[PDB]
């Protein structure tokens, strides 16, 4: 099945699909816990933890129960509450919350937000990358209340450039081209791939994306699409055949 | 049980040349594809194994990229592409595909070096120790390479055989260089009735043999 | 920082049993699988099992099997693994050891020393060999192993602490020694700290012309 509770109990295990493993540190702030459930298990996550992506199924969104929580004098105060959506590749994955409720400036108010988490993987160094050909990404567009978006992108290994396009979001101003940006390293020589996004032709926002896998199997990452009723977030991960 | 077979069982090396080691399994270590679960290993005497190759070619982090592992099916190889001072020590192949994990048997990566002699010194037994009845006389042969050498205990001017005994250091790690102590022990005794202590080195290093000796008192 | 700490060396009886301890410190320690090694003197490596430390399911290699326990406290973040029926070829060191097959880093413990004996533990007497170079006579202990630092670890270049020769009385010796300057013997002081842990020994001893 979805392999939600063993993912909340097992080691990990490198025999397990890819990807095995995503560390936990955009998802979960320092002096914060994180608390995932789902089908009758729980577990408690936080900066820097592992989360165990390999019992998962791949090429869909994974949904936990979660709640953000701090550690007051000894006592465990509920800032958030929503589900925590996982979408896992085989050598990449990603994280996002749909948050419902926040603390009520003791009680609970209702908010929904959207937010990227972490993005990560077996980076593709910049330096170990194809030196030619070009490569077709197919994959997944997902944000708030929306995981049926089609994500496709282009890359042109000799120019190291791409360029790709998110369609079928249900929300119309979502479906953006993702316009021609090079591919560059990074801090740490992953290659990583910035640029703008286009609805219309008119500049509407941002994206980016790192290559992973040895051989640039797969690319992820986020949009940010500019609306008038704010910045709306969109998880992005595709795969070669 | 996944028989690793790992050659050579030494490499003896010289600095800035390649090695090479080899490690053949009984049968495939092929788990499934693009996952074969073969590791290098890596252990200097005294002290725990690291990893320094897993999944046939990935390289730890906190590993020099002089470092290079390759091979599929039952056929495996590490490659130190030139060889540093520090690089000696055993390294292991370790399947994971199996169960039982099992290791190849170990090879031995020791430095070649140019000729040294040792640098001797002989000490007395403390006069502590001799309130106690024994009486305990060390010679140190210092930083010396290769690791043969002779040490001969005399005692007024007399040959001594089977009262004493020697150890050797591993290797330096900086200067590809061997130590040894030999320790000759008498009784409180026998160690007052004579005056002339000595010890005798010879070694390849030396152009005769040397001789370090005192006078009890 | 990620560590594995084990449990300290310890000399037990043949036919008895020994268990010893591996903590691990700065991870989610039900996160990883945790190996148990064995390493006799100047031999290969033997992987003796594996514990889930989340529900302390276990896997071990046949050759262990009635010889070799392996256990788990998650609320001490500690594997255990236990050895019965010993006889001198259990003699060896032992490690904990995470899970070594992914990319994720590949821990080690320090290992702990197993010597199976009937001898009783002693401790060394230790003499100083004076000037360079200068040293301690680490004499007439056992078990293995000893430690030997200089001026509580300040001085380690120029150190040869000598592998330990099993004398005829059974019982182990070794030297420690040290070159140095000269022209510091008057000014700079020098003091050999050895521990010997299975006896509690710890002696600091002055070396002096």
């Amino acid at each position: 099945g979805a392999g939600l509770a063993d993912a909340l109990t097992a080691p990990l295990d490198h025999k397990d699909k890819g990807l095995q493993s995503l560390t936990l540190d955009q998802s979960v702030r320092k002096n914060e816990k994180l608390k995932l459930a789902a089908q009758g298990a729980e577990k408690t996550y936080g900066n820097g933890d592992s989360l165990n992506t390999g019992k998962l199924k791949n090429d869909k969104v994974s949904r936990f129960d979660f709640i953000r929580q701090i550690e007051v004098d000894g006592q465990l105060i509920t800032l958030e509450s929503g589900e925590f959506q996982v979408y896992k590749q085989s050598h990449s994955a990603l994280t996002a919350f749909q948050t419902e409720q926040i603390q009520d400036s003791g009680k609970m108010v209702a908010k929904r937000q959207f937010r990227i988490g972490d993005i990560a993987g077996e980076h593709t160094s910049f330096d170990k990358l194809p030196e030619g050909g070009r490569a077709t990404y197919r994959g997944t567009a997902f944000g708030s209340d929306d995981a049926g978006g089609k994500l496709t992108y282009t890359i042109d290994f000799a120019a190291k450039q791409g360029n790709g396009k998110i369609e079928h979001l249900k929300s119309p101003e979502l479906n953006v081209d993702l316009a021609a940006a090079d591919i560059k390293p990074d801090g740490k020589r992953h290659a990583v791939i910035s640029g703008s996004v286009l609805y219309n032709q008119a500049e509407k926002g941002s994206y980016s994306l790192g290559i992973f896998g040895g051989k640039a199997q797969e690319v992820a990452g986020s949009a940010e699409v500019k609306t008038v009723n704010g910045i709306r977030h969109i998880g992005l991960a595709a795969k070669q055949l | 049980d996944v028989v690793m077979t790992q050659t050579p069982l030494t490499l003896s090396v010289t600095i800035g040349q390649p090695a090479s080691i080899s490690c053949k399994s009984s049968q495939t270590l092929f788990y499934s594809k693009g996952k074969t679960y073969l590791n290098w290993l890596f252990q200097r005497p005294g002290q725990s194994p690291k990893r320094l190759i897993y999944l046939v070619s990935k390289l730890d982090s906190g590993v020099p990229d002089r470092f290079s592992g390759s091979g599929s099916g039952t056929d495996f190889t590490l490659k130190i592409s030139r060889v540093e001072a520090e690089d000696l020590g055993v390294y292991y192949c370790l399947q994971s595909t199996h169960f039982p994990y099992t290791f190849g048997g170990g090879t031995k990566l020791e430095i070649k070096r140019t000729v040294a002699a040792p640098s001797v010194f002989i000490f007395p037994p403390s006069d502590e120790q001799l309130k106690s009845g024994t009486a305990s006389v060390v010679c140190l042969l210092n930083n010396f390479y290769p690791r043969e050498a002779k040490v001969q205990w005399k005692v007024d001017n007399a040959l001594q055989s089977g009262n004493s005994q020697e150890s050797v250091t591993e290797q330096d790690s900086k200067d590809s260089t061997y130590s040894l102590s030999s320790t000759l022990t008498l009784s409180k005794a026998d160690y007052e009735k004579h005056k002339v202590y000595a010890c005798e080195v010879t070694h390849q290093g030396l152009s005769s043999p040397v001789t370090k000796s005192f006078n009890r008192g | 920082e990620v560590q594995l700490q084990q449990s300290g060396p310890v000399l037990v009886k043949p036919g008895a049993s020994v268990k010893m301890s591996c903590k691990a410190s700065g991870y989610t320690f039900t996160d990883y699988y945790m190996n148990w090694v064995k390493q006799s003197h100047g031999k290969s490596l033997e992987w003796i099992g594996r514990v889930n430390p989340s529900n302390g399911a276990t896997t071990y290699n046949q050759k262990f099997k009635g010889k070799a326990t392996v256990t788990v406290d998650k609320s001490l973040s500690t594997s255990y693994m236990q050895l019965n029926s010993l006889t001198s070829e259990d003699s060896a060191v032992y490690f904990c050891a995470r899970d070594w097959e992914g990319p994720w880093f590949a821990y080690w413990g320090q290992g702990t020393l197993v010597t199976v004996s009937s001898a009783s533990t002693k401790g060394p007497s230790v003499f100083p060999l004076a000037p360079a170079a200068l040293g301690c006579l680490v004499k007439d202990y056992f078990p293995e192993p000893v430690t030997v630092s200089w001026n509580s670890g300040a001085l380690t270049s120029g150190v040869h602490t000598f592998p330990a020769v099993l004398q005829s009385s059974g019982l182990y010796s070794l030297s420690s020694v040290v070159t140095v300057p000269s022209s510091s013997l008057g000014t700079q002081t020098y003091i050999c700290n050895v521990n010997h842990k299975p006896s509690n020994t710890k002696v600091d001893k002055k070396v002096e012309p």
